[PDB]
């Protein structure tokens, strides 16, 4: 595991079965999970909506704890 | 041989900053904004408006942006990178000031204390430490079957705490009226 | 207005048209902007050859024109528009209409309307433009007509003037060949605003005309 | 109620006294659903003209502007009741002027019945959403294939309220706003209003395609007058009904008073012939007799089509209309630099609208109308 492609995140590395070859490195096969696979578009639209929309009603409800403190004072 | 506070943020401070927003080379440009932090995400913007009243006003501002903020510093242009514990984001300023503090991330993982270098090379180049110890230098410029799973786990995380928010205005009407 | 349209349509009697004449002239200042010349329309569709001089007299009472405040521009015009096309496509409304303002001798609270509506008229139909001169001389010289009224009507309603700028000028001409320096003085605001306000040729057509005053008059 | 035991619970409910002398006030303020902390100690006597006021620091940032009209009304109220009732009418008018600062959605009402509405419409109808999802944008296609797009920005709670909506297209586009109506809803109504200016569109393109176009350069789907090149510097301009795209629009020439002459009286003689049923540029081929110059030199600078005062193409947009009347010279101008010129001559001679003077290359008659 590391950012072996660096992009800044940590992405996975797998190796193979040496039976390929006498030889190390080959029949690799990198990747993230999210859009990054390495080996040997409506649905890629929407993702920055949702990913805002859970912190800002997190942020809502951070605000609506400080509420409630308050007035429990 | 007088002190003056100015604002009181109410939750701890990380840091400190100045912009030339609107910056519309030299060392020391003239700074026009101000920035400061807090530790859960509390930021605040100062404007020099002069409106409104024929004469000088200050135009304030008290953001809050999620996480509980780590560190960060200013970046040319009137930009400012910061890390949360998940990301590290950024929020650029320069338009009289922004309404809502919205925010990117740039795919980069929980680094603390950022230092921010300009190149005027090109674009702009940084430095940072990874949170498990390692120092980087940057560079800049099936999925909707996981999307709609990721939609309705954040709505079940929300609506639980909406209603619980209720539930404490109700306590509330209740307990004034008393 | 469909209320209107529809008395227009239907069998009546006109000693009822009559009392709804009079009742929107009591409800004329209390109508929005925009339908207000459709009104006026309807008014001096109506209008007979007898009723005509006390209708007016009536209308030329309760129209201002300060109070009209795009906030009243384009109805304004559309009103004039109509107007004009009234007085075109008949005669006696203007002769009714000048008796009216001719006769209007005791006010010397006289509103804006009035000249505005002698240009029109000195604009329009000619046979009279003697009776108009010898009218508006006479006002002048009885002092019911002033300066600071020809100042307000050309700072507004000038847009209305523009495409008859010429009227102007062929009434100053007979305006300064006369006696009486408060008449001269009168001809020379008009040639003076004409100038001012309007546009190349306008001007061109004042030196023109002053030019012409100096050398003969 | 008019007695203040009962008044300023009506009011300020939410601000109530601690010390035994109702003296030390205390607690909030609601505005606009925001309950603000507050402490408020008067003196001994019920006389604001001292009355101890302290806040949130949220508070104080927010009357930035105003301490001043504090000190003000403090002074000049005569009782606590209405001093509050102004109070609150200000910081409702502070945040109505600061309303930039407004925005949080509701997930489940939202985030989730917005996906189902956009399954509803169509996936490939989606073009855009935004990171805020306050912004998304949406195809609509004519039936010839013109992609017709459209912004839409969207509330905390979307169908409770009118999502803003902008569109392309000249005329203004009503989008009948119920509750019941949804994506699918203002996306047929976007159809219909498409489908009322379709056959405009149908001779729009067809004009596009065909002729030296000259002036709505990339036309967009607005743009109801268009300009088509023809012969050589003499350009024609339509301006076309949407709504009966085939009928006659009304139309006139620039350029030279021999060439844009006869042009005209084949029209006024051919006009009659106008069948309506046929493409409008068909119609134009045989009205006017001519073929165009169909894309036939389309930009492309032989020095033919330029001012000769300022020497320029789209001066300003403007084009090279003015002209000789003149077979030596056909020299093409533009309308302010033939203007500017024949302000200062001497021989330029001004009718009503007309500036008449030479010619500055061949010093024969030319007539200017403004
Ligand atoms: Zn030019
Ligand atoms: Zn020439």
């Amino acid at each position: 595991i590391d950012d072996f492609i660096g992009s800044g995140t940590e992405q996975v590395l797998l190796l193979f079965k040496d039976s390929l070859n006498s030889d190390c490195l080959t029949s690799f096969k990198i990747t993230d999970l999210g859009k990054i696979n390495y080996s040997s578009e409506n649905r890629y639209l929407v993702v920055p909506p949702l990913e805002t929309g859970l912190k800002v009603c997190f942020s809502s409800f951070r605000e609506l704890r400080q509420h409630l403190l308050l007035k429990e004072k | 041989t007088l002190v003056k506070i100015l604002h009181h943020l109410e939750e701890p401070v990380i840091f400190i900053g100045a912009l030339k927003t609107e910056p519309q080379p030299d060392e020391d440009v003239h700074c026009d904004c101000l920035v400061a932090f807090g530790h859960h995400g509390r930021m605040l913007a100062i404007k020099a408006s002069w409106d409104e009243s024929g004469k000088l006003v200050p135009e304030l501002r008290e953001y809050c942006l999620p996480g509980p903020v780590l560190c960060a510093a200013c970046g040319g242009g009137g930009r400012v990178y910061h890390s949360t514990p998940s990301d590290l984001c950024v929020v650029d300023l320069s338009r009289p000031e922004e309404g809502p503090g919205g925010l990117p991330p740039m795919l980069c993982p929980a680094s603390l204390n950022i230092c921010s270098v300009v190149s005027l090379s090109g674009g702009t180049k940084l430095l940072a430490l990874s949170a498990k110890g390692r120092l980087m230098t940057c560079s800049l410029d099936e999925s909707a079957g996981q999307k709609i799973k990721e939609l309705l786990s954040g709505i079940g995380n929300i609506s639980e705490r909406v209603s619980f928010l209720k539930k404490a205005v109700d306590q509330r009407n209740k307990a004034l009226t008393s | 207005v469909p209320i209107l349209d529809v008395l227009s349509s239907l069998r009546l009697d006109p000693n009822f048209l009559l009392k709804v004449r009079q009742l929107v002239m009591d409800k004329l200042s209390s109508i929005r902007l925009e339908d207000l010349p459709v009104i006026i329309k309807f008014i001096l569709h109506s209008v007979t050859a007898m009723d005509t001089l006390e209708v007016i007299s009536e209308l030329r009472e309760k129209l201002d024109l300060q109070h009209c405040v795009s906030s009243g521009q384009s109805c304004i015009i559309l009103l004039f528009d109509v107007i004009k096309s009234a007085i075109r496509y008949e005669k006696t409304i203007s002769e009714a209409w000048i008796k009216a303002i001719e006769n209007t001798a005791s006010v010397s609270e006289h509103k804006v309307f009035d000249l505005v509506m002698l240009f029109i008229i000195y604009s329009t139909n000619t046979q009279t433009k003697k009776y108009i001169d010898r009218v508006l001389r006479n006002k002048i010289r009885s002092g019911c007509i002033q300066e600071q009224l020809l100042q307000s009507t050309f700072s507004v309603h000038y847009l209305v003037l523009k495409d008859m700028c010429s009227s102007i000028l062929s009434l100053a001409q007979s305006l300064l060949h006369s006696l009486d320096q408060s008449i001269i003085s009168f001809g020379s605001l008009l040639y003076k605003y004409a100038f001012k306000f309007f546009d190349t040729y306008c001007q061109q057509e004042v030196v023109g005309a002053l030019v012409t005053h100096i050398c003969s008059g | 109620m008019a007695v203040t035991e009962a008044s300023l619970l009506r009011q300020c409910p939410l601000l109530l006294p601690q010390n035994r002398s109702k003296t030390v006030y205390e607690g909030f303020i609601s505005a606009q659903g925001r309950d603000f902390h507050l402490r408020i100690v008067l003196p001994e006597d019920l006389q604001l003209k001292n009355a101890r006021l302290l806040c949130s620091w949220q508070l104080r940032t927010i009357l930035s502007g105003y301490h001043r009209i504090v000190q003000q009304r403090m002074q000049h109220s005569p009782d606590l009741m209405s001093f509050m009732m102004e109070l609150k009418m200000l910081l409702e008018v502070a945040l109505k002027n600061r309303q930039e600062l407004y925005a949080l959605p509701p997930p489940p009402q939202f985030y989730s019945s917005l996906i189902e509405e956009i399954g509803t419409l169509g996936w490939d109808k989606l073009v855009y959403a935004d990171t805020c999802f306050s912004t998304i944008k949406l195809k609509a296609e004519d039936a010839s294939g013109r992609e017709h797009l459209i912004t839409l920005k969207l509330k905390a709670k979307y169908p409770a309220e009118s999502p803003d909506y902008f569109v392309d297209f000249p005329v203004p586009f009503c989008a009948s706003w119920t509750p019941q109506s949804s994506l699918i809803s203002i996306y047929s109504q976007f159809l219909a209003a498409i489908e009322s200016l379709k056959a405009f569109w149908d001779v729009m393109d067809e004009i596009d395609e065909k002729t030296w176009v000259l002036e709505p350069e990339k036309p967009p789907r607005s743009a109801t007058a268009r300009r088509i090149a023809l012969g050589n510097n003499v350009s024609i301009n339509i301006e076309v009904d949407p709504r009966h795209p085939t009928m006659l629009p009304e139309c006139f020439f620039l350029g030279a008073d021999h060439v844009v002459k006869p042009l005209g009286i084949k029209l006024s003689r051919n006009i009659h012939l106008w069948d309506p049923e046929n493409s409008v540029l068909q119609n134009l081929k045989d009205v006017l007799e001519i073929d165009f110059p169909a894309r036939a030199i389309l930009e492309k600078s032989d020095f033919t089509m330029d001012c000769g005062i300022c020497y320029a193409y789209q001066l300003d947009g403007t084009i090279p209309d003015q002209v000789c009347d003149n077979s030596q010279c056909g020299q093409p101008f533009h309308q302010i630099c033939l203007y500017e010129w024949l302000r200062g001559l001497l021989t330029s001679r001004q009718s009503f609208n007309i500036i008449f003077g030479e010619c500055p290359y061949c010093s024969k008659p030319i007539t200017l109308k403004m």
